[PDB]
């Protein structure tokens, strides 16, 4: 059972 | 090559007299992806590669 | 040159640099009673909008701010944003070209 | 599969 994509709300702008 | 002003004619094949047509200039849509790299986030929304 | 443009709760204005214009969002700080602040919404694209911004506009209904600069007259620079629960959920910087 | 780098937003100033 391969791992799932991590739930990333992420964001925007400069990082 | 000289431009539309030099040769301002659109030659449509056949007889199209009396027909309604729709003329416009092509819109150049561009989207370049960012490089498909692994993205991770911390406990907050900050991203990492 | 560009009058600050107010959309909803925010006012957008230009701050020119040596070669490219920084666009800032003027807003009220949430916690403090009487502190206002400016946030650089072009921080991730500092070298995008050339100096010479003379028009700042946009639509509240469509949720965008548009910048016209005479440095690159052929482009309309578009700032697409979304606000959910006092949070910038979308920050999209792009331009439109017509020739 | 070697472990990944922990996402460290970290910070600045004195620590």
């Amino acid at each position: 059972k391969k791992s799932l994509s991590v739930a990333r709300s992420s964001g925007g702008g400069i990082n | 090559t000289a431009g539309w002003n030099s040769d301002p004619w659109l030659r449509l094949s056949g007889n199209l007299e009396g027909r309604m047509v729709y003329i416009g200039f092509n819109i150049n849509f561009v989207y370049e992806f960012s490089k498909f790299l692994i993205k991770q986030t911390a406990d907050d929304g900050s991203t990492s590669t | 040159r560009a009058r600050p443009f107010g959309i909803g709760r925010n006012v957008y204005f230009a701050s020119p640099r040596s070669s490219f214009t920084s666009i800032h969002r003027y807003y009220a700080v949430q916690d403090v009673s009487s502190v206002k602040n400016a946030e650089d919404i072009t921080s991730h694209v500092p070298n995008y909008i050339p100096n010479g911004v003379f028009s700042i506009c946009g639509s509240g209904t469509e949720n965008f701010c548009s910048v016209l600069s005479h440095g690159d007259p052929s482009k309309i620079f578009m700032y697409k944003f979304l606000y959910l629960n006092e949070e910038l959920r979308q920050q999209s910087w792009s331009h439109w070209d017509f020739g």
